[PDB]
């Protein structure tokens, strides 16, 4: 829905060679909005788009720790 | 690749590289000029019993090898800034790969839609199928959709290394903690090497990299069977 | 608020620092410190340069600005002219230490 | 205290040739051979360090 | 006899264990970190000491007791030290641009933000501040001293210069007692390196320059400088004022500013 | 002070051409050695 | 520049014997290392 | 600035002596004051496991290798979490 | 009387002997490690069979020829021995720190060897970038004695600085200005001035290597938020400026040469000479990310470094053109120090012109970690400096000495020389552009042919340093005593006589106001 998704498009926010941010980012997103989305009683397929992105741009070791760290309450991020 | 006794740049395989290749023309006249210039002068000067050894003023002769220079370097920042521009342009790809180095191999990620993944390593010399390069062969090479602007993200697992492609004018080194971004686009099919270049290490100079260029077609079967 | 007890130069400086600051107070220079002024160089008017042995190196900025120096053994006897030039200079041997 | 400094530039300008390390006393003499066997000795010891690092211990 | 003022240096022993003393610290290190033993760094600082003391012993020695300072000699040492300086400023210089680097980009690992996940900054406004008090007043306090010297006051001079030292030595105990109650340590990632690493430096400055001051206090009760003719001094009060600056620019940009 | 004049102003003799040759062939010699037994060393370890 | 002859003259004989030594004592050493490079590879 | 004083006739050795004593000096007892007094042990933070802290890429040259240089049991906790 | 002499001393005449010999020396071993390169690199395969001893050998050959020979001759030894002569000062400003400043380098140059001789050496290259350079891929002494070696010869190079800067400055006559120096001694301040500013950045940035390696701090280190890249910055911030402070004596050094054999009481535009090493000087510190073009840079910062980088061309065209102009007109004396001056000058430029062509940062992406590189600094670098050395020291060596050499075999010297490295080294150019990469101990099977010239090329260099040790011994074996020099009147360090005594210029000159 409103999707049919090639790759994730250029984003205005990282126009540079370092992509860092651009992954930590939608990851974030993803997983902020995936915990709104489950507790306030909603539907998780709104965050679809984030976790699409993230996944496209994001190295599998990467967002494998980061589940890992998630998981295990040592995150640094705000979730 | 390269061949036996080459002297110049590798042909050029994208619409980036081929500009590369007309700006060091552009610039390789320049450097030629000035040297051959530079030892002729210097012939000069020593050829003639005639001499002048009283004070030369120099206040004026040095406009001229002042001006002229910086005229020079204008000539060549022009089109050198206008290639790096034109690089950077936003081009919006259609696939996206990543490659993680390590000592010593690179792997690669196409996650777009399904979680494809696999490692790539030098094929070694003994093990050589004739008719094979020596130290250029990879047991799995980089299938990619030729005639397709990709987006190439390049990181590091341990030390860092570079991801490079000389035929398609392509070097980001990998930095782990770091995505490096670059584009990719064949004008070919075919096969296209490149060697790590950023020193890892023992193996250094056999952690090779191989791209291969097919229609969007055969490339789409290659990932579903790699799967 | 104040008071004493720092001694002065005058009453502690010792060795070549004292030699230098009471010959400076008779208006003389034994160290060369100081750079010697020009007279007009001419045969009759020779510029003096003192030296306490029968020869001392002399340097000549032949015009005011010049970047070079031009470099000669001045030596006791007739006075001697800068190759570059021709300003008159004469050597006037000995002493400092009495 | 007492301003003592004009003893001491009598003790330093002592015509005896002695170079200014040594011009003291005998004390500069005692203190120069300790400072000078700790820095051969132990220079000798580290390059003796340096032979044992140079081979594995496996 | 020489007709220049400038100083002919007697053959010297010093340039030579000081580089052995150097060596041996260093080597002392490796065999530190790598192989447990201090052997080595034990024998390289005790060398060290001894050539700094009989160097600079040595230093007075052409001075004071004989004469070799002349105007042209002190307009010399003047340069030097301005320039030792210098060297000093771009060595910090370094260690600014690390802190900045890591803390106006904050990686993904300290959660993206600064001061990281994790951190808790000490208070700028507590022990920090009371730091910056007492370098900013031993700085007043050096300045008394100087112009008392000048002045020709010898008690005043002492007066002045023992309070810039105990204010010095002040700091020093404040900021051991703060890298003792700090929550973070030095292996708490980019924050505690910076952090650590910078003020640390400073610290170890703050101890040369007491120490150089403890060494012109001493020097100026046994009556040594002029007051004309004091360079030990000026050289420590311009060490000083370094040590000072360094302060306020660590103070607003880590303390301050990074937290 | 020290000797002065040719020959004199340096750490090592020029007294005796013969033996200068070998202080000279020692001296560059072990410098040029070094690496090649240091690799050997290196080769040795493992 | 102007000097005086040689106070100690080096003939031909003198020269390649010079010439001879110094080219032996960089080629010597580290030509022995070379050549048993094989027996230090493996071993 | 001029700051809020005066003088400037002419800085002098009384003059510098007055802003040690009348100045820096009662700064540095204000904000010795404001020190020991906003002190008090602060409630030390529940130990989490971050990757990004309590950094061990080699044990450090002394003690068992885990314990920071000026180690403070109180507050500073071990890769593992605080001490006994 | 001989440890009083050659241990204790305090003479800035000695000080530059022994600095002399000891870059001889070190140059010998440079030289073995260079040998060593091409060796293995000389034919297809391996040759030393363990590419971690090759990388060690590549790492060692970078600092041993930048930090023992290069600086300790030009500045150490020419700066020590010309500088005080240059300005008739008796000594340095301070002649007993000037004796540390050498010092220092034997125990810097053992913790270098030492590094090499424990576990596998630091197979690192001379950046020692991190994580190659951390303790997990580089555990053991190893990369820390490298560190330490470094931070000993950075001490001593400081300390030369201040002391270079404070002579310089204040020993001067007292009617010279700054403008009535010699163009030797400005470009050892200004090299001076480089030392001083670029290496305590270099120092802190290893010391951040250092702890990361031993105290568990994480600057370079992205688990803990550091960065691999925060390095390269700082290393380059230094690293620029000290490819600058190579060649700078050398531009001195090459300036005196030139005038001298031209004939001529002065070089071409002495101001002009002035303001470019100057400006080459200050644009030297804010060009240094040229060196990081691939590491993933925003395109605004690349376009910034690409024009500042070529900036430099213009103060560099004014010298190159200077010396020519001083050559114009001259009654050319074709010494030996006067042909390597002319190589020089050639030689110099091509390398410097290579190096315009890697400033466009669109290029370096294809050029960066290439032979190309390698070619581009052995030509400015190497035989610029090495060049600018071996004109100096057969220039000076009478001065040295008091003794001449043998004129003819220091022309074969040349001869020799000359196609060596350019045997060497231009083939490189090709390598470069078709795509072999810098350290590696081996290549794809293409490479073949222009890695086997250039390796027979530097066997050719090596014949040439063996007959230059033979060629100094001959001329220590015949004693051919100086006699007369000529120009003494516009070169006041050959006035005091060859050698000149222990203590020279214990009377002043004597200069005009007028
Ligand atoms: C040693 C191996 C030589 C191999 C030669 C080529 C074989 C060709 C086969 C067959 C040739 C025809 C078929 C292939 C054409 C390929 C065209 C190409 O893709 O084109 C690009 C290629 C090839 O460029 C060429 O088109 C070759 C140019 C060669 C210039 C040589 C100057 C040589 C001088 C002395 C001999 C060399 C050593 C000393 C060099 C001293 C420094 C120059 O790559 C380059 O850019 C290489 C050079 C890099 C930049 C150096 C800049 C300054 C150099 C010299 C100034 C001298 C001035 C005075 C004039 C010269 C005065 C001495
Ligand atoms: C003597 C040492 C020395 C000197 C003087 C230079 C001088 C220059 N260098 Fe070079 N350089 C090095 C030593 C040196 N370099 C080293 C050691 C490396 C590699 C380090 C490593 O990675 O290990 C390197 C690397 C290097 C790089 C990085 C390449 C890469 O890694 O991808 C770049 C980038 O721009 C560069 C540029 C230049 C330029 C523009 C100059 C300019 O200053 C040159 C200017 C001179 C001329 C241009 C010729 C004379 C001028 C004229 C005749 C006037 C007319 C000219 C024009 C109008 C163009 N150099
Ligand atoms: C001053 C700098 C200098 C000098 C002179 C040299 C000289 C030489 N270098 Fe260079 N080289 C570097 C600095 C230098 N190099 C650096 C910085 C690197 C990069 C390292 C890295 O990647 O990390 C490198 C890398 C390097 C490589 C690339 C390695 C790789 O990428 O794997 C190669 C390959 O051929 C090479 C070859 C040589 C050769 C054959 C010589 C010489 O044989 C050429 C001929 C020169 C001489 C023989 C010197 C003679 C001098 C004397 C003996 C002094 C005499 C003294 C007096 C008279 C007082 N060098
Ligand atoms: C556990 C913490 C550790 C503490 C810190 C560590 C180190 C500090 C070290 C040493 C300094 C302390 C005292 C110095 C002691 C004696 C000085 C002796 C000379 C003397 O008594 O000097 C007098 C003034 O000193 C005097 O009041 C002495 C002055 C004391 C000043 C500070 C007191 C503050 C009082 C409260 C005022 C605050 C209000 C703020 C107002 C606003 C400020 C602008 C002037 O006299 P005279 O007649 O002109 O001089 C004749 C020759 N001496
Ligand atoms: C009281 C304030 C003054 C600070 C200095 C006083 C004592 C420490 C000893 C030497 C310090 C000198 C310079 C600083 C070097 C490294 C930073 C040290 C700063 C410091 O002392 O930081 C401490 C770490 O100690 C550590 O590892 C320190 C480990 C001690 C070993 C020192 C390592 C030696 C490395 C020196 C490198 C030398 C290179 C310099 C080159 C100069 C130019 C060429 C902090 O303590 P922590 O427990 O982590 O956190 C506190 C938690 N309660
Ligand atoms: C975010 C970054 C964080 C890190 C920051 C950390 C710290 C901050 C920085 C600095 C503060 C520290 C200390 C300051 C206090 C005292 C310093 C001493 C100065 C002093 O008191 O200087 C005096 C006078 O000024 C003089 O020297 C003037 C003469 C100077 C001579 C030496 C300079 C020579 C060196 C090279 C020359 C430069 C050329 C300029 C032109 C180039 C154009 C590009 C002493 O006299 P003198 O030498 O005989 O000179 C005779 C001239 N009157
Ligand atoms: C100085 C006067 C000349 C004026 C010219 C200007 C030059 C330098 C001053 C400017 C410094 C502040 C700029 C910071 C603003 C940008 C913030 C930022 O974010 O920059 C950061 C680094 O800045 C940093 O440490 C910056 C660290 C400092 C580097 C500069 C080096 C010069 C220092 C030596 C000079 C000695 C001076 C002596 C002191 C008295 C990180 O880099 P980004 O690329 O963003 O990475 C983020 C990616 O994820 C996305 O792409
Ligand atoms: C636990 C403690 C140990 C820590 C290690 C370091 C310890 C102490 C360092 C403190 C430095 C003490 C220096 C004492 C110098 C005494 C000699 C002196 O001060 O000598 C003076 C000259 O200055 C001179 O050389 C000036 C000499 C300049 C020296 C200043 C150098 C500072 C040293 C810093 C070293 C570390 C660098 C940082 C590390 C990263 C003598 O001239 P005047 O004073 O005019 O006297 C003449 C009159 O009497 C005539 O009437
Ligand atoms: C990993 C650990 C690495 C450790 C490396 C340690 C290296 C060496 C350690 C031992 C060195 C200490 C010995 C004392 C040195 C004193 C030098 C000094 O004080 O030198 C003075 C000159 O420098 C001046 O003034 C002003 C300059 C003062 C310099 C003080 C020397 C400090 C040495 C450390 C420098 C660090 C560089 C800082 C930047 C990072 C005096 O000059 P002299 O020629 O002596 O005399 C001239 C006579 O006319 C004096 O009457
Ligand atoms: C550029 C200027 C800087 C030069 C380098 C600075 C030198 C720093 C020296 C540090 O040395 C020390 O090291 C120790 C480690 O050996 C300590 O002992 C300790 O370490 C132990 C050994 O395991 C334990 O037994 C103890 O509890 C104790 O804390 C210790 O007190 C301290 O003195
Ligand atoms: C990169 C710089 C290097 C330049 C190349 C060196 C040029 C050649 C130098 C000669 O050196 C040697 O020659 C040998 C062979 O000709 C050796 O002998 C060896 O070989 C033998 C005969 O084959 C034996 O007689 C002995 O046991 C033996 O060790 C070997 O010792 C060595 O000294
Ligand atoms: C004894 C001497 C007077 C002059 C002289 O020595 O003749 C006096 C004058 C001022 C000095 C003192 C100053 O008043 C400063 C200090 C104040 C005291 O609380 C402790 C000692 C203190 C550190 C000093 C010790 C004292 O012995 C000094 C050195
Ligand atoms: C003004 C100054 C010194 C002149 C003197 O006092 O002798 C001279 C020295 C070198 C000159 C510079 C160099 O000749 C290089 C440039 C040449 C151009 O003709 C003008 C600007 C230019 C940048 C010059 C400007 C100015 O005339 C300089 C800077
Ligand atoms: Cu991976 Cu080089
Ligand atoms: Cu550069
Ligand atoms: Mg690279
Ligand atoms: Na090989
Ligand atoms: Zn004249």
């Amino acid at each position: 829905k409103i999707k049919n998704y090639q790759t994730a498009p250029f984003d205005s926010r990282f126009p540079n060679q370092n992509q860092t941010r651009n992954c930590w980012q939608n990851y974030l997103d993803f997983h902020r909005c995936e915990k709104a989305m489950t507790a306030k009683g909603g539907d998780v397929s709104v965050c679809e788009w984030y976790r699409r992105v993230y996944k496209s741009l994001c190295p599998i070791s990467w967002v494998s720790t980061w589940d890992d760290r998630r998981a295990e309450g040592t995150f640094p991020g705000k979730i | 690749m390269a061949y036996p006794m080459q002297l110049g740049f590798q042909d050029a395989t994208s619409p980036i590289m081929e500009e590369l290749l007309h700006f060091h023309d552009h610039t390789l006249m320049i450097v030629f000029l000035i040297s051959s210039l530079v030892l002729y002068i210097i012939s000069l000067m020593l050829t003639t019993k005639l001499t002048h050894t009283s004070t030369m003023d120099a206040q004026e002769v040095e406009t001229i090898w002042t001006i002229l220079p910086a005229i020079i370097l204008i000539l060549i920042a022009l089109p050198s800034l206008r290639i790096l521009y034109m690089m950077d342009e936003i081009n919006n790809p259609s696939l996206t790969v990543k490659t993680m180095g390590h000592q010593w191999y690179w792997s690669y990620e196409y996650t777009d839609y399904e979680d494809l993944s696999f490692d790539s390593y030098m094929i070694p010399t003994s093990e050589l199928k004739p008719g094979e390069l020596r130290l250029l062969e990879v047991d799995n090479r980089v299938v990619l959709p030729m005639e397709m602007t990709i987006r190439m993200l390049v990181s590091s697992e341990d030390v860092l290394h570079s991801w490079a492609v000389p035929s398609l004018g392509l070097k980001t080194d990998a930095i782990p903690g770091r995505l490096n971004q670059t584009t990719l686009m064949s004008s070919r099919p075919g096969l296209y090497y490149g060697q790590c270049s950023e020193i890892c290490g023992s193996n250094h100079s056999f952690m090779p990299i191989v791209l291969e260029l097919v229609p969007l077609k055969y490339f789409e079967k290659w990932s579903a069977s790699m799967l | 608020a104040s008071g004493g007890g720092v001694p002065t130069d005058e009453e502690q400086a010792t060795g070549l620092e004292r030699e230098v600051m009471l010959a400076a107070r008779k208006g003389q220079d034994p160290y060369n410190i100081l750079a010697p002024k020009a007279t007009s160089g001419t045969k009759e008017d020779p510029n003096l340069v003192p030296s306490i042995t029968n020869k001392r190196i002399v340097g000549c900025i032949c015009e005011e600005d010049n970047s070079t120096v031009i470099w000669f053994w001045l030596h006791k006897g007739e006075a001697q002219r800068c190759p570059s030039c021709g300003t008159h200079y004469k050597l006037v041997p000995h002493q400092l230490a009495h | 205290f007492e301003n003592r400094v004009a003893e001491k530039q009598k003790l330093f300008q002592e015509d005896n040739g002695l170079p200014v390390h040594l011009k003291g006393g005998a004390t500069d003499n005692i203190l120069y051979r300790v400072t000078m066997t700790l820095c051969l000795g132990g220079t000798l010891y580290s390059l003796y360090c340096l032979g044992w690092a140079s081979f594995p211990h496996k | 006899h020489q007709t220049h003022a400038y100083h002919m240096v007697n053959p010297s022993p010093w340039p030579l264990t000081g580089a052995l003393s150097a060596l041996l610290m260093t080597s002392g290190l490796t065999m530190w970190f790598h192989f447990n033993s201090m052997t080595l760094l034990m024998i390289g600082l005790t060398t060290n000491m001894l050539t700094m003391y009989q160097w600079w012993r040595d230093v007075i020695r052409e001075s004071t007791f004989q004469g070799h300072h002349t105007p042209a000699v002190q307009k010399g040492l003047r340069y030097g030290m301005i320039l030792f300086i210098i060297s000093e400023v771009l060595f910090f210089t370094g260690f600014f641009w690390a802190f900045y680097h890591s803390s106006l980009a904050p990686t993904p690992e300290l959660g993206g933000c600064w001061p990281p996940t994790g951190i808790h900054p000490l208070n700028p406004l507590e022990v920090p501040l009371l730091n910056t008090s007492v370098l900013l007043a031993s700085g007043v306090s050096i300045t008394w001293a100087h112009h008392s010297l000048m002045e020709g006051d010898r008690k005043h001079m002492l007066q002045a210069l023992f309070i810039t030292i105990t204010l010095g030595v002040y700091f020093t105990l404040l900021q051991a007692s703060e890298y003792y109650e700090a929550p973070f340590t030095i292996s708490d990632g980019v924050y505690g390196s910076t952090f650590f690493v910078a003020t640390g430096f400073h610290g170890l400055h703050v101890i040369i320059g007491s120490t150089f001051l403890i060494v012109c206090f001493f020097r100026q009760l046994k009556f040594h400088f002029t007051s004309n003719h004091h360079f030990g001094f000026e050289a420590a009060a311009w060490y000083w004022h370094f040590v000072d600056v360094v302060w306020l620019f660590l103070y607003v940009s880590i303390y301050w500013w990074g937290s | 002070h020290y000797e002065e004049g040719p020959g004199k102003n340096i750490p090592f003799s020029v007294e005796n051409k013969w033996r200068l040759l070998a202080m000279m062939t020692l001296f560059f010699g072990s410098g040029f050695a070094a690496p090649f037994f240091i690799v050997r060393h290196q080769l040795l370890k493992k | 520049i102007t000097a005086k002859p040689a106070k100690t003259p080096t003939s031909p004989k003198e020269q390649a014997i010079g010439l001879s030594v110094t080219f032996l004592s960089f080629l010597l050493p580290a030509g022995w290392v070379l050549y048993h490079l094989d027996n230090y590879k493996k071993s | 600035a001029s700051a809020a004083k005066g003088d400037h006739g002419g800085t002098g050795a009384r003059t510098w002596r007055f802003l040690t004593f009348g100045l820096a000096l009662p700064s540095v007892a204000l904000c010795t004051l404001n020190s020991w007094l906003h002190s008090g042990h602060r409630e030390r933070p529940a130990f989490i496991p971050y990757h990004h802290l309590r950094i061990r890429t080699k044990p450090f040259s002394w003690g068992d290798g885990n314990h920071t240089f000026f180690h403070n049991p109180r507050v500073n906790p071990l890769p593992t979490g605080y001490e006994k | 009387m001989f440890i009083n002499r050659w241990l204790f001393s305090t003479n800035h005449k000695d000080i530059g002997t022994l600095y002399l010999l000891f870059g001889a020396w070190a140059g010998m071993v440079g030289t073995a490690l260079s040998l060593l390169i091409r060796a293995e690199l000389g034919q297809p395969g391996t040759l030393l069979g363990d590419d971690q001893i090759y990388n060690v050998v590549v790492t060692a050959h970078a600092f041993v020829m930048i930090f023992f020979m290069v600086m300790p001759i030009m500045i150490g030894g020419f700066g020590n021995w010309l500088v005080p002569l240059m300005i008739g000062a008796p000594d340095m400003a301070f002649p007993r720190m000037n004796n540390m400043s050498f010092w220092l380098l034997p125990p810097s140059f053992l913790l270098l060897l030492a590094s090499s001789m424990v576990e596998a050496g630091a197979g690192t290259g001379w950046t020692v970038y991190p994580p190659l350079a951390g303790n997990l891929a580089h555990a053991g002494a190893s990369v820390d004695l490298t560190i330490f070696s470094l931070h000993l010869a950075g001490v001593s190079s400081i300390l030369g600085a201040i002391n270079f800067i404070t002579t310089i400055i204040n020993m001067k006559p007292p009617a010279m200005s700054q403008y009535q120096t010699p163009l030797f001694v400005w470009s050892v301040m200004i090299t001076a001035v480089l030392l001083l500013l670029s290496l305590p950045v270099l120092a802190a940035g290893i010391t951040m290597l250092l702890t990361d390696r031993n105290l568990n701090t994480t600057f370079f280190d992205p688990a803990g938020g550091g960065d691999p890249i925060l390095y390269q910055h700082l290393f380059w911030f230094f690293g620029h400026p000290e490819v600058y402070i190579l060649i700078l004596p050398g531009f001195g050094m090459i300036s005196h040469i030139v005038t001298y054999y031209s004939g001529k009481k002065e070089p071409f535009g002495y101001m002009g000479m002035v303001w470019a090493m100057m400006s080459i000087g200050f644009l030297g510190f804010i060009v240094w990310a040229h060196h990081m073009f691939t590491v993933g840079m925003d395109v605004d910062t690349r376009a910034y470094f690409t024009s500042a980088t070529m900036i430099i061309a213009i103060p560099t065209g004014v010298k190159v053109f200077s010396w020519l102009a001083t050559l114009h007109g001259g009654n050319i004396k074709w010494s030996p120090a006067m042909m390597w001056a002319l190589g020089f000058i050639f030689l110099f430029t091509v390398g410097g012109l290579t190096g315009i062509v890697l400033a466009n940062s669109s290029l370096d992406i294809v050029l960066h970690d290439t032979y190309y590189v390698v070619a581009h600094f052995h030509y400015v670098l190497s035989m610029g400096a090495v060049f600018a050395i071996m004109g100096g020291f057969v220039h000076w060596f009478p001065l040295f000495s008091g003794y001449t050499l043998n004129d003819t075999w220091a022309k074969i010297h040349f001869a020799i020389m000359f196609v060596g490295v350019n045997m060497t080294f231009f083939p490189q150019h090709f390598l470069g552009l078709s795509g072999m990469p810098r350290r590696y101990s081996d290549y794809p099977d293409a490479y073949t042919m222009w890695n086997t010239i250039s390796s027979m090329g530097s066997f050719i260099s090596l014949t040439a340093v063996m007959l230059m040790v033979f060629i100094i011994w001959e001329a220590f074996a015949s004693k051919r005593e100086v006699l007369t020099v000529d120009l003494t009147t516009t070169n006041l360090e050959w006035l005091n006589g060859c050698p000149p005594p222990y203590h020279t210029f214990e009377e002043p000159t004597y200069v005009n106001l007028k």
